[PDB]
């Protein structure tokens, strides 16, 4: 499930902002 | 926030017979077996809701009235920016007057701390900036702009800068304290909110960025890491750091991946419409648990967005899935927030007709979660951040470049 996908996932974390 | 008088098709001195007959045009066009299009009903029922307003006269003067105060709120709004945007409080504290206690957040420009006020035991945010680590992050602009703007707004959602001040080595930021942690963390614990509770959240972000819009003001880091919970259960919106006043479009690639909107991404000058599709992906993950656009790379989320092919959770709303089409609009031209009618597209949507906006202004709707603590001192809805030495230089570092903070 897409869920399920997601918090298996690498970007569960808090998201810094870019900084580019 | 209703246009009654755009809703039947009229200027605002039409005569009686004007507003009758502009209701007859407009009824025949939305009647049930005439007109059989999604969503014809609910214009038919709007067109009849505009009428008996008009055309009495009592209600009729009670709906002009209320017209000119929201104008009149409006002055009062734009007066009290503009005094503080124009002569900006300065160095209205200073470093060793806060004890300090405990990391509350870090970012990718900076380090937030719970300190405490040597003198009153009151408790704030003090938000730490490296003057060179600002300058080689080119953040100089913005950081300017974030001071500069955030004590210049008053709104209920809207964290309070308290005091502000420099030193030799850093720029430093005390807000009033929000002690019941990220939207973030809880979103991520519990999994997903409710629709009805993702819907109390986004109603105070409407609100606010139909105030940061009035003035000019877009906001640009739209995201549940820079929204705080405050002991009511409300939301505080922290994280100024990209907010800027602008008049027709600005150009900067800034934000966080997620939530960055398309036009972002192509290098287009863009606008308030950002903000927007910034909403739309904040009630998508708040509804859904994940967000509309994810992958390793950001490269490829960039891909996702702007293709914007999105897809629901089969447990979303069909009032739910037509508001967020319209805000995950790719074309900024055609985005709910950026057309004819404004914020009202939006307030007025389907998904939003249980929503008493007043009440939400006015604090007097019961949250749907309330933060638990155990004192004034209490940090556990926050994480746990490793420590850092603040460091003060004996030379005074990047004195021109921040010379107005
Ligand atoms: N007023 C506040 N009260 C409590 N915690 C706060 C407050 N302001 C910020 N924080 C915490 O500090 C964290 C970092 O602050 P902020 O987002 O302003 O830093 P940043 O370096 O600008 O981050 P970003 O990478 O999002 O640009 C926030 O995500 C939040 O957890
Ligand atoms: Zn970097
Ligand atoms: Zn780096
Ligand atoms: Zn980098
Ligand atoms: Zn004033
Ligand atoms: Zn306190
Ligand atoms: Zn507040
Ligand atoms: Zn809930
Ligand atoms: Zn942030
Ligand atoms: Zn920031």
């Amino acid at each position: 499930t897409t869920y399920a996908d997601f918090i298996a996932s690498g970007r569960t974390g808090r998201r810094n902002a870019i900084h580019d | 926030g209703k246009d009654y008088y755009q809703t039947l098709g009229l200027a605002r001195g039409a005569s009686d017979e004007e507003i009758k007959r502009a209701y007859r045009r407009q009824a025949l066009r939305y009647h049930p077996d005439k007109n059989k299009e999604p969503g014809a009903e609910e214009k038919f029922k709007e067109i009849a809701e505009a009428y008996d307003v008009l055309s009495d006269p009592r209600k009729r003067e009670i709906f002009d009235r209320y017209g000119e105060e929201v104008k009149e709120f409006l002055a009062k709004a734009k007066e009290d920016f503009l005094k503080k945007w124009e002569s900006p409080a300065q160095n209205t504290a200073h470093l060793d007057q806060f004890e300090r206690i405990k990391t509350l957040g870090t970012g990718s420009f900076g380090r937030v701390m719970l300190v405490k006020h040597k003198e009153t035991g009151n408790h704030y945010a003090m938000k730490i900036l490296d003057k060179q680590k600002v300058v080689k992050l080119k953040q100089i602009e913005h950081t300017l702009n974030e001071k500069r703007i955030l004590q210049a707004v008053n709104f209920p959602f809207l964290v309070k800068l308290e005091f502000s001040f420099k030193d030799n080595s850093n720029l430093y930021m005390v807000m009033e304290y929000v002690p019941g942690g990220e939207m973030f963390s809880h979103l991520r614990r519990i999994g997903r909110f409710s629709e009805p509770h993702a819907r109390f959240y986004a109603a105070q972000i409407v609100l606010t960025f139909e105030y940061l819009h009035s003035l000019d003001l877009i906001y640009r880091d739209l995201k549940p890491e820079n929204l705080l919970i405050d002991q009511q259960g409300y939301i505080q919106v922290t994280d100024f750091g990209f907010a800027k006043r602008v008049k027709g479009r600005t150009w900067t690639l800034c934000g966080t991946p997620e939530y960055l909107a398309p036009e972002i991404i192509l290098s287009k000058g863009y606008n308030k419409a950002v903000d927007w599709w910034a909403l739309g992906v904040l009630i998508y993950e708040m509804a859904a648990g994940y967000p509309p656009f994810f992958a390793d790379q950001p490269i490829q989320i960039y891909e996702k967005i702007v293709s914007g092919k999105v897809r629901f959770p089969s447990h979303f709303s069909s009032d739910l899935k037509d508001l967020l089409r319209n805000l995950l609009q790719v074309d900024l031209t055609k985005r709910f927030g950026n057309l004819k009618n404004g914020v009202n597209d939006i307030k007025n949507h389907k998904w939003f007709a249980t929503t008493d906006w007043i009440a939400i202004y006015q604090r007097k709707v019961e949250a749907p979660f309330i933060p638990k603590f155990k004192g004034p001192g209490d940090t556990s809805n926050f994480d746990d951040y490793e420590e850092e030495e603040i460091r003060v230089s004996i030379n005074e570092k990047c004195g021109k470049e921040f010379s107005e903070f």
